[PDB]
């Protein structure tokens, strides 16, 4: 079972509409998790203009009910200090459902 | 010998709405869906799996000890563990008169070895043929609260895995639904005539 | 020797707000009070688990020894360990009358010993059909705070393990549960008469 | 033989800023976020852990030693190693008038078997009743950069396990928390009589 | 747990900019590391006119906070006498956090 | 006997400039100063576990060996083993008067045995109830290059363990961190009286 | 019996230079980066761990064999095997006058047991208090080229172990470090009284 060692402060982006149909995002924090990290296997990645540097980095914290606060939805990031984690998809790891792996990115320029 | 429940529990006194709270509470599915009175059968065969490991009662129901011959002179130890107040010791005869006795007697309670225990020597003797019969209600109290925490817990351990998996399926814990229960189990070092 | 408890914890003494630290269940959010039910149904649960290892109390909530006749001639040791002032011998009789006696008995404190000596060299005899009951207040210290600390931690690394699985599921520590209970357990090698 | 500390740590003479560094400092994810008080809550279960298998005290905490017969005729080895100064020897008597002692008694110190050791072969008697009672300061020093400091990293390398792994969780290293614990326990080979 | 034996010379650019907002490399020299150096499956891949020679290597060092000077950042490159290891990912790979997971290159022309 | 250190290391006089060496951070970095503060706090806690389990000093501090009966009629063996120069054996009496005595003791240098035998065939008397403090200093050079070197390299296997895994984890070597310490540790068959 | 070496080794009698080529020469990544004086450092590490399972000294350096009492009546076996030419066996009374001799005594030089064994049955006997001392050059060569060519590689199958593994980590050659020492062991059988 994992043994979680890290605070990541999840992080929910309130949507302000403009006109056109395109939310703005603000990215005010959440409460605190504590979580896990464990790597995958990083290669630099071709952005639009950038030689983005992306690792897999598939993120285990605890479980809650979809309709409450403390489960990370893929719309939101994590972000431990200045290293913004984003959040692809969470999957409920666990059998018995005490767990739920997140899966992130940490997309670095370089 | 027989010792027959004279009422079972209501069903109402048992911690339903706790168990789904021990099955799947501030960590799971959600809620998510499970047959409530499913829940209320596994909870009765969770209790009746350590009222019989423990000899204990758990919820003070009624009981009804109706034996032959006495074993000691004056002793008579009862084998449901946490007594309080024998209802009565009515003495039926051979034909049923059911003549009920009211003194002589004073229940001993303990949860080791609850007893009877006659004024003296003299125990109530039994009509030839007529049964003697003992009425007393054994537990700890009415409702869930009144229980030790940890035997609660013990069935907690062990309604939640005969709900989490069906049949006799494979699958260590320190203080598990084992190490629980054995510090209310009755410990007997007698295999002899007394 | 029936040793019930007059009053439960008050369940506001326990460190809820600090399990809840231990178990790194999250720091800033809205909600923070989903657990609040269950967290002290394991602390309770693993607190009651120590203290049938231990015989040992944690809380000092008030005792009831409600028993018959003396185990041996003068000593009377209690089972609940940590103690400290025994409010009241109160000697029922065979029906009724409770009568409080000073009567002329010690008590010596120990964590292992925790005896009721008495100094006239025969406590206060028992009316014939009649229990002793013996209120008295038994445990560490009122609050949280005043128990030893390794093991109010061994409550945390046990009711921490009843929060992670539910059921009876097996899954080494230098001082894990079971090595800081045993400076704390009762070390007893008699089997005999006295 | 109650043997209640006096007072407790303050807290801030706990090396919480120097366990910090310890969990991580050199290597790391940064010094990262830990719950401040938490990791305070972990040394003391850690030094509560080891002041249990060593009987030695670690921070030179005050002590109280009420016990009711002395064991020797003048020996009386106390129990917490490391100690230092006796504060007061006062002798209650069976309805409290408390009457110190101020010379009789000359404590020898040791690590190994701090004793009272009277002088000639008369230690104070004590009061039918009347527990006698020491006061003493037992512990290496005031702050914690007066400890030995292989007992210092014994309560990092578990103050850190649990900090690292809270459940017990399973996971034999040469200087481990356990072999720097035993040149500090205390080798006793008396099961006897004396 | 890793076993350290090479040395690297981790080398950081400074970023002269120029008029056209491309920034000009110098790769000056940062203090030296010690890494293992493992490699992966190498094969020839096709540059730009250059039939360029790369293999994995995964590198490992000890960690430290992200703002301080011993991080390799993607930025940077290692370099061994003449053979620069590019870092494509830096990952964090010890589960305690003393560790870093490196992703090198070693393109060689050939 | 409680054999105290009258002073500490100086702890500039610990190698840490070469334990950065051996444990490989970084040669030419801007910082380079990070690890200062825990380097030596593991130099430090890798020396004293050495200290014990071989009975040596390695530093040459200075000792303050204050013991009231002489465990021999002359004798008088040390505990910490690679001795010179004696200082004082000032014989402190019952309570205040402390006078140094030359009183015609020896000095037996040894790495096994450090005694102190005396020459007139019994050491200086002792005054009833008053101890006798013997300051000497103890080690084996006032630098770290007057070491043994394979004692120097058994606290760099060790104090570079202590540096890689923080909390008790498990994880062979012809002469790892317990081979090079078992040629200084003290062999000893007496179990005895004398 | 201190036995202190006089001088040291001055280093560069050490081969580091030879050392860096059985480290990675012929095959390896180039002859690399390595600490000089770090490579010199597990040199004299892996010189000090074989000097103490096989009691030689391998670089002939100047020993002082300073003890109280000849154990024999003539024999006095030193410890440090390869031996030549005793410096001067000086005899230094209990204050200091320090009377050497020049004859009484043939040292019979041999790898098993080097010995003194004085001219007939008298041996410099030893004035009360004044110990003996003896200072004598043991070794096999000035330079690393005199050594056994065996013994030289157990020094660098161990020195590089040291250099590429730092802590203590695991990891059943023919003629590994261990058996290429064992033809260079003393081997002893007496623990008896001569």
């Amino acid at each position: 079972r994992p043994r979680l060692n890290r605070l990541l402060v999840l992080e929910e982006a309130v949507r302000v509409a403009d006109g056109a149909g395109g939310h703005r995002l603000d990215w005010q924090a959440k409460g605190e998790v504590w979580a896990e990290v464990t790597a995958g296997s990083g290669s630099e990645r071709a952005g639009e203009f950038v030689t983005l540097a992306s690792v897999p980095f598939t993120i285990v914290v605890r479980a809650a009910p979809v309709g409450a606060a403390r489960r990370p939805r893929p719309e939101q990031r994590f972000r431990e200090g200045a290293r913004i984690f984003r959040i692809l998809a969470v999957a409920e790891r666990d059998r018995e459902g005490h767990y739920l792996s997140c899966f992130a990115r940490e997309e670095v320029v370089a | 010998m027989m010792l027959n429940e004279v009422t079972a529990v209501p069903g109402t006194a048992l911690p339903v709405a706790e168990f789904r709270d021990h099955l799947r509470l501030g960590t799971g599915f959600a809620d998510l869906g499970a047959e409530d009175a499913a829940l209320l059968s596994y909870l009765r065969a969770a209790i009746a799996a350590i009222e019989g490991r423990t000899a204990k009662a758990l919820i003070s129901r009624g009981f009804r000890l109706a034996l032959t011959a006495w074993r000691w002179g004056d002793m008579q130890t009862l084998p449901i563990a946490p007594v309080a107040t024998v209802t009565a010791l009515r003495l039926v005869d051979a034909a049923g008169v059911e003549t009920p006795v009211a003194a002589g007697w004073r229940l001993v309670p303990d949860m080791a070895r609850p007893r009877i225990e006659a004024l003296g020597a003299m125990l109530p003797m039994i009509p030839t043929g007529g049964r003697v019969e003992i009425d007393f209600t054994a537990g700890f109290g009415a409702s869930w609260s009144a229980l030790p925490v940890d035997l609660a817990q013990a069935v907690f351990l062990l309604a939640a895995q005969y709900y989490e998996l069906r049949h006799d399926g494979a699958a260590a814990m320190p203080f598990g639904v084992m190490a629980l229960i054995e510090r209310w189990r009755t410990v007997r070092v007698l295999g002899g005539r007394p």
